[PDB]
RNA sequence: GCCCGUCGCUAGUACCGAUUGAAUGGCUUAGUGAGGCCUCAGGAUCUGCUUAGAGAAGGGGGCAACUCCAUCUCAGAGCGGA
RNA sequence: GGACUUUUACUUUGAAAAAAUUAGAGUGUUCAAAGCAGGCGUAUUGCUCGAAUAUAUUAGCAUGGAAUAAUAGAAUAGGACG
RNA sequence: UAUCUGGUUGAUCCUGCCAGUAGUCAUAUGCUUGUCUCAAAGAUUAAGCCAUGCAUGUCUAAGUAUAAGCAAUUUAUACAGUGAAACUGCGAAUGGCUCAUUAAAUCAGUUAUCGUUUAUUUGAUAGUUCCUCUACAUGGUAUAACUGUGGUAAUUCUAGAGCUAAUACAUGCUUAAAAUCUCGACCCUUUGGAAGAGAUGUAUUUAUUAGAUAAAAAAUCAAUGUCUUCGGACUCUUUGAUGAUUCAUAAUAACUUUUCGAAUCGCAUGGCCUUGUGCUGGCGAUGGUUCAUUCAAAUUUCUGCCCUAUCAACUUUCGAUGGUAGGAUAGUGGCCUACCAUGGUUUCAACGGGUAACGGGGAAUAAGGGUUCGAUUCCGGAGAGGGAGCCUGAGAAACGGCUACCA
């Protein structure tokens, strides 16, 4: 009779499961950002969709809307603090253009690679997990 | 329903503790208690200069009007000292973005003060279970037909 | 035992309803007292939330009020003589509220004399003082006075014996007295 | 092994619905009644035992009974119970009159005696004095606030 | 349910206490007392949740069984005493006094106050009535009955009781434009002048309330608690002065304060 | 070329069907009716007042003389209670 | 200045409204699902923001509206107003 | 977060399904299984059956210790530390489990109590108790534990004999001053007037009465009122709540197998002066009547439920709808009864049937609209093998309570 430690699934698999052009596109990312499996791409794919959905919703509202304004600039504020949204792409129209790698780049995976330290994403991997 | 000769019951008919001293000679042969109903319900002449008893009248009797106050239209007066109102209304059905005609009959005890018949729109007021089915009491009657 | 729930009824539509739950104590009813005239017997009963009621079983002598004379005297209660509800209560001289009974006239006879100074229907100084004042208001009802002749008065129980164990009642006066009298001459 | 019950009659065993303060039953919670089996009040051959209590003492001398005699265990403990045991008076002071019984440690002997209850103590007479006064102290105070307000309301038209 | 309930599942508990979802199955559940259990604050909450003086629950009865704490003057030892609105609570062994006066969200502020003031508190009169023996009496919200009051006080007026002696010392009427506290409802925690009381014969009169920053709003008659003349409180008010600031505005006040 | 139906083999499904077919549950006529509960009684056992007389106390105030509250021992006799 | 719809539907705005769940703001649980925490300093007898907000699509209550759609009303005037 | 693809032809384009695809707080099963957090789990079928253990007991300085307990030796010759057992008190009506029943029922929002009960908590509340020679420096019995004499194969079975306590049981004193009332000795007759005797707490039962008020002037009868210029005069005269009441409250005449008004406990042990173990005295505990508060309960207004007409009329059997009276209840009410009427529901779907139906919060499915689900962490409900009945208590129609039938 306690209280549920609530939970949530982080990803979502695609509808049509055998698009070759998606499986090519998918495999590519896995290799350059050093990914283990498709689920790591799905998880992010899912992320983006909630952002775009949250975004595209506020846009239907008239501006000056205290919710839109509060809950829009908030999103934008978070999206920038991580480096997914550019320092002057701070408009809801612009968060909608966010593509998958925007997030993928900011990966502490790809960062141990970028600024020296690794000179390989698949070196950056084992570098991180091996503490 | 009808209006009796008051003492048409095997028990004598009187308001409680509204004493008439026979020692003292009086103009009116009886003392009539009545009260102000409430909610700007102006109490009727029939209630005051009548001789009916009805311990279930909102005036002259020991029932009080409190809670909801309802309008409906008289639809059956065949009962004695009580009638059947009908309240019609529209129910919203979210799926079809539309309405359907519903209704409910609700039995109200009509004071002998009012002389209400079928068709008369009637204002009633909630008043504590007066019977198995009656919880509302006639308190105002609007026009008829003509 | 008994229950006062409405559940076991039909609905107005006429539908029989299925039993919804078992009977709870907080809806019970009890058997009646059917109190008769006799030696003061009164059982009590522990009711809802502590509390008592008193089952008047046998009763003589209740407290009675001559309301158009301002006094109350404890009388004796002869028998039951009417009952609007059920004539069975009369045949069995059972005392309930609204009973209509005969009561001993002589507690009131005694007060009337010593008060108004006048013997009822057939010395000292400050005694005759008060009398002359109280008189010119000493004449009572015609139908009430005649009752003292035989020694019994027509009263009406206003207590609830199976609740409080008291058989109190006002002596019938005025129009109310006419009515019941009118009924005793189409039955008794 | 079934006890007789005073007042049944019968020479048989029957089954009563026993309640509190009745023989042969001892309730295990308030309001518990138990259909228990008891034995008749009339004497038969089916008794393991029969209990007798001697009322009139016979010619000869019953060795186990008449000859010997056992002490009561405890003596009086209540105030006047001490008294009407020794035939005493109101102002007679109990205290040095109670029953004492001495206890042996191993070699170290010492005595014991009942706390007298219902005893009149200097303390008790103080409590009466308090309450008796407390009641009046307040009663006069009440009149004060009463007679005051009664004059606060006088000036509620006279002002 | 066959009789009185004695437990309280840790979610049915009043939200404004701010218990955490986990920790256990249960919440304190108020004792019977001066305040309605949903509008109250157990001492156990105050001492260990609001005051953080205690850790355990055991270490609260620890404190309480030491008479270290007194509510409205009197020493209260019950782990879950239903302390509520306008109350005082005094910790002698650390010379601090409080007043259970509402937040502006709707919670119980740790609004510490002086040793002056602590000797009184307000009290909305709930009913004023003629007791037995011709005596009169008022009944404040906190479950106090004070006999012999001013014939001027009617219902919904507040009253400055003492605190050590009972006794009403001055009182405020309910009328156009008095300083009002809101004790519950959506607008719980607000504070301001009145303007209008909308009478509704039958049930539920409504009180339109203006604040110092000109923000009109409505509540129900019992939700309103008069506390003084306009701008002139009869007691200390917590920080923020019961103003209600929009979450927009709220955002600034925090991040702008941060930095230096 | 397509193709309809009888008739013929195998398997499955449902339907009809003597058996005044069978089972389980709800409601229920008639008859019978436990139990506690209320009531008229009963009275194993207990016991509260009262009353004439009887054996042993202390003086409401006394020249002999008078007469209260309590406590208690056995033949009796009136009214009630658990 | 206060109440006021002939009688309704409708619509606007509120109030009375449990928590969790959901939407969602803040917070670097090392990330995350979470959680409602925490953050600062002389860290040797301290300081400090919080624990928001939206929600609810019937019915009831309160309120701004009167287009749309119903409805009442003077005709043998038992018409209105003073 | 708005997508379709495979299968009827020789080929075509449609209709139309079948099949594919994706998720499922969606169960099972298969195969595989290293690490961190998180942690559901005998609901579905059988509200089927259950061995055994456990799941409800409870003591403060503050109700009752002669334990033939223990420890010390208290200052303790009434008791005094600790303390089994037992009495007393309270609790066992919360919790936890399950979803069988239940389809206008429950339940949800929204109301009602001017329709009732309420242990407790919190705040208020008591001078009145006998009586025309009295215990109140404190009345009286009985019981347990225990002792000892026992019964039964058997249990939380118990008999008969003997002891002894209370905040258990049963009795029962008390406290100022005034006022108003009736009774009226008597004297002295007039504009007359009074001695002194009773009554008067609360609660109970009944009747009667006040509880006024939108704006004013007179004539009197019945009965007695301050007075004054002994002619006749009488002003500033009193009263609360509600939208609404026979409301709160007060008064009168009485009523009652007469309710309550401390025969209790712990710490303190100071102060008056007549020196009595006189008088007074503090903090607190537990009690107590009434009211309020609180935690509740019980009825209750309005609106809202799935499939079904191969269910169209239903309801008064043996109450169905209403009226009057009573009984009963904590109280409203056909809740029950007596008497009286013939009413009540329905195609705006009554009534009946079905549900592999507890209701809701909520869950799965992401264009929108919808579709499907909710035994199950929170709320409400019900039930404890099936039925019924009741004891105790503030609260149960209780089941780790009892009684009976059934299994
Ligand atoms: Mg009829
Ligand atoms: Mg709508
Ligand atoms: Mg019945
Ligand atoms: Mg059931
Ligand atoms: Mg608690
Ligand atoms: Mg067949
Ligand atoms: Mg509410
Ligand atoms: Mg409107
Ligand atoms: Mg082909
Ligand atoms: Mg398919
Ligand atoms: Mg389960
Ligand atoms: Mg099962
Ligand atoms: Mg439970
Ligand atoms: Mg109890
Ligand atoms: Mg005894
Ligand atoms: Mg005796
Ligand atoms: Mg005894
Ligand atoms: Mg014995
Ligand atoms: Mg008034
Ligand atoms: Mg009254
Ligand atoms: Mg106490
Ligand atoms: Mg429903
Ligand atoms: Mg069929
Ligand atoms: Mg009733
Ligand atoms: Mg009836
Ligand atoms: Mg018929
Ligand atoms: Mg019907
Ligand atoms: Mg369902
Ligand atoms: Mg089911
Ligand atoms: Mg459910
Ligand atoms: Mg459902
Ligand atoms: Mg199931
Ligand atoms: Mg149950
Ligand atoms: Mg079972
Ligand atoms: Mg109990
Ligand atoms: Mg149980
Ligand atoms: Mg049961
Ligand atoms: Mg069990």
């Amino acid at each position: 009779p306690r209280a549920p430690r609530t939970y949530s699934k982080t990803y979502s698999t695609p509808k049509r499961p055998y698009e070759s052009s998606r499986l090519d596109a998918e495999l590519k990312l896995a290799g350059e950002f050093g990914l283990k499996n498709k689920k790591e791409i799905y998880r992010i794919s899912f992320q983006l969709s909630k952002i775009r959905r949250a975004a595209r919703d506020l846009l239907t509202r008239d501006e000056k809307d205290p919710k839109r304004l509060f809950e829009g600039n908030a999103l934008i504020r978070r999206l920038v603090r991580v480096g997914v949204l550019s320092e002057d792409k701070k408009k809801l129209d612009y968060v909608l253009a966010l593509k998958v790698e925007d997030f993928l780049e900011r990966r502490l995976q790809t960062q141990v690679y970028k600024l020296g330290l690794a000179k390989s994403v698949h070196h950056a991997r084992v570098l991180i997990t091996q503490r | 329903s009808t209006e009796l000769t008051v003492q048409s019951e095997r028990a004598f008919q009187k308001q409680p503790h509204i004493f008439n001293n026979p020692k003292v000679k009086t103009s009116k042969r009886t003392k009539r208690w009545y009260k102000n109903a409430g909610l700007g319900f102006k109490t009727p002449k029939t209630a005051i200069e009548g001789s009916y008893i009805d311990k279930k009248c909102p005036f002259t009797g020991l029932v009080s009007i409190r809670g909801k106050i309802l309008t409906g239209t008289v639809v059956s007066t065949k009962m004695h000292r009580t009638i059947v109102i009908r309240r019609a209304y529209l129910h919203y059905i979210p799926k079809y973005n539309r309405y359907e005609k519903r209704h409910k009959n609700v039995p109200v005890h009509v004071s002998p003060a009012f002389r209400v018949q079928v068709g008369d729109i009637v204002t009633v007021g909630q008043c504590r279970p007066i019977s198995k089915t009656v919880r509302f009491n006639v308190v105002k009657v609007s026009a008829a037909a003509g | 035992g008994i229950s006062r729930d409405s559940r076991h009824k039909r609905s107005a539509t006429g539908a029989k309803r299925a039993q919804f739950r078992k009977k709870r104590k907080f809806e019970l009813g009890r058997q009646p007292a059917n109190t008769k005239i006799g030696a003061k017997r009164i059982h009590s009963v522990r009711t809802r939330g502590g509390n008592k009621k008193y089952r008047a079983l046998r009763i003589e002598t209740g407290n009675f009020s001559w309301a158009s004379e301002g006094i109350s005297k404890k009388t004796r209660i002869a028998g039951v003589v009417y009952h609007p509800s059920n004539n069975e209560l009369v045949r069995t001289n059972t005392l309930t509220k609204a009973a209509i009974v005969q009561i001993d006239a002589t507690p009131f006879r005694q007060w009337f004399e010593a008060h108004y100074g006048q013997t009822l229907g057939k010395k000292s100084k400050n005694a005759e003082r008060k009398w002359a004042a109280r008189a010119a208001s000493a004449k009572i009802e015609s139908s009430v006075e005649s009752q003292f002749s035989a020694g019994r008065l027509y009263a009406c129980i206003s207590s609830r014996p199976g609740q409080s164990g008291r058989c109190d009642g006002y002596i019938l006066e005025g129009e109310e007295l006419a009515f019941y009298l009118r009924r005793l001459t189409a039955k008794k | 092994g079934f006890p007789m019950k005073q007042g049944v009659l019968l020479p048989t065993r029957i089954k009563l619905l026993l309640t509190k303060n009745v023989s042969c039953y001892r309730p295990r919670r308030d309001g518990e009644r138990k259909r228990k089996s008891v034995r008749g009040a009339i004497v038969g051959p089916d008794l393991a035992v029969l209990a007798l209590v001697i009322v009139k003492k016979g010619e000869q001398e019953l060795e186990g009974l008449t000859d010997t005699t056992v002490p009561k265990r405890l003596g009086p403990k209540r105030a006047n119970n001490i008294r009407k045991f020794f035939g005493l008076s109101k102002e007679d002071d109990v205290r040095d009159f109670v029953i004492r019984r001495e206890v042996t440690k191993g070699e170290k002997t010492y005595t014991k005696a009942p706390k007298i209850q219902r005893l009149v103590t200097p303390q008790r007479l103080q409590r009466k004095r308090h309450q008796r006064a407390l009641k009046v102290r307040n009663a006069q105070a009440q009149r004060e606030a009463a007679a005051e307000y009664a004059q606060l309301l006088a000036k509620r038209l006279s002002e | 349910a066959r009789g009185p309930k004695k437990h309280l599942k840790r979610l049915a508990a009043p939200h404004h206490w701010l218990l955490d979802k986990l920790s256990g199955c249960y919440a304190p559940r108020p004792s019977a007392g001066p305040h309605k259990l949903r509008e109250s604050l157990p001492l156990i909450v105050f001492l260990r949740n609001r005051l953080k003086y205690a850790l355990n629950g055991r270490e609260v009865k620890a404190i309480l069984m030491q008479r270290h704490v007194k509510v409205d003057g009197k020493v209260r030892t019950d782990t879950t005493y239903p302390a509520g609105f306008m109350d005082v609570i005094t910790l002698d062994a650390t010379n601090e006094n409080f007043r259970l006066v509402y937040d502006v969200k709707g919670r119980f502020a740790v609004h510490r106050i002086t040793d002056e003031e602590a000797s009184y508190k307000l009290g909305k009169v709930k009913k004023v009535q003629l007791g037995k023996k011709g005596v009169p009496y008022v009944v404040t919200h906190d479950g106090r009955t004070i006999r012999y009051p001013d014939p001027n006080i009617k219902v919904n007026d507040t009253v400055k009781i003492d605190l050590a002696s009972g006794k009403i010392t001055d009182f405020i009427k309910f009328d156009a434009g008095k300083l009002v506290y809101v004790t519950g409802g959506r607008n719980l925690g607000r504070i301001g002048t009145i303007v209008h009381k909308e009478r509704h014969d039958g049930g539920f009169d409504l009180v339109h309330i203006k604040d110092s920053l000109d923000n009109t709003f409505v509540t129900r008659l019992n939700n309103v608690f008069v506390i003084g003349e306009q701008g002139k409180p009869y007691i200390s008010l917590p920080k923020g002065k019961g103003i209600k600031l929009s979450i927009a505005e709220e955002r600034d006040r925090r991040r702008a304060q941060q930095g230096l």
